[PDB]
């Protein structure tokens, strides 16, 4: 009934110890390497890549639909060159939810042009509820959310019409 | 006939993954057992109806 | 290893993972404890940890082999990865799937 796409996490002011650049050719838009633009993909700056901590509130009286990934690298250089630890993490929490993930680095067959992958997870937060993100290493931030109001439920239709 | 019929807003197809093939069929056989339950009870139906129909007005 | 689907059928493809009842076993062996294997294709991608433990016997065995499977589709790749615990794949099945069937229990 209502979907307000508000910036959950600006990226100026929320980001300003790391790097919040960095675009693959494989998302490439109008010839030029690009990203999601719900998500932030999180690398390191000079050298750090700091553990990093955020809390939201939801403060509306929504639903908040939140977005994040994790990154999987191809191999190591790759993990390397954009987070400066081997054992990465993150890990997402609510007052009802609660998960901890780590990167899987292998040589996959390639899809697009890519060999690695980032694996995309989601959750729906509850009015007056918080969520903590933690991680210190491959993590593709919320930038973006969805304060929901849930209709009568509906459906997906495939159609060219 | 008409007027009977329940309709309610509904949302009919669901998504299932590789893994999740015996929901994927169960969802089926739940969608094929009402098809052929409301196909089975409109065609005989009509034909009932029909029948007394032709019988009422003679 | 790297399996290339050149049949146009899906490959079925098997493996298992061993877990052994102890350190002992899984030393004799392979020769690393931190043993993992890691199996991944265009759309799939699973690793596998041991998981050593005393379990209550089976048969005559303490320790455990877990079977895994996935459905490779023509023209896709699977890449096995291991250093320890596998027990692979040697044979598989080329399918072309017909309308679905059953299993069926029966001494008749
Ligand atoms: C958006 O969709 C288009 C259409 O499928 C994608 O364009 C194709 O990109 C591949 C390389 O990844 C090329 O080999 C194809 O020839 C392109 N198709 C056409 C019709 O030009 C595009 O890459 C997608 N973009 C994003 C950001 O997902
Ligand atoms: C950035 O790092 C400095 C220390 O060099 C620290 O004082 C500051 O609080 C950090 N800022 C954020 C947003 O983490």
């Amino acid at each position: 009934s209502s979907f307000e796409r508000f910036e959950i996490f600006p990226k100026e002011s929320s980001w300003p110890n790391h790097t919040v650049t960095g675009v693959s050719a494989s998302c490439s838009h109008n010839g030029k390497s690009s990203f999601y633009r719900n998500l932030l993909w999180l690398t390191g700056k000079n050298g750090l890549y700091p553990n990093l901590s955020k809390s939201y509130v939801n403060n509306k009286e929504k639903e908040v639909l939140v977005l994040w990934g994790v990154h999987h690298p191809p191999n190591i250089g790759n993990q390397r060159a954009l987070y400066h630890t081997e054992n990465a993490y993150v890990s997402v929490v609510s007052s009802h939810y609660s998960r901890r993930f780590t990167p899987e680095i292998a040589k996959r067959p390639k899809v697009r042009d890519q060999e690695g992958r980032i694996n995309y997870y989601w959750t729906l937060l509850e009015p007056g509820d918080t969520i903590i993100f933690e991680a210190n290493g491959n993590l593709i931030a919320p930038w973006y959310a969805f304060a929901l109001s849930r209709g009568f439920g509906s459906g997906i239709i495939t159609s060219n019409a | 006939v008409i007027e009977k019929m329940n309709t309610q807003f509904t949302a009919v197809g669901k998504e299932f993954n590789k893994l999740e093939r015996r929901m994927e069929n169960l969802n089926k056989k739940v969608d094929d057992g009402f098809l052929d339950i409301w196909t089975y009870n409109a065609e005989l139906l009509v034909l009932l109806e029909n029948e007394r129909t032709l019988d009422f007005h003679d």
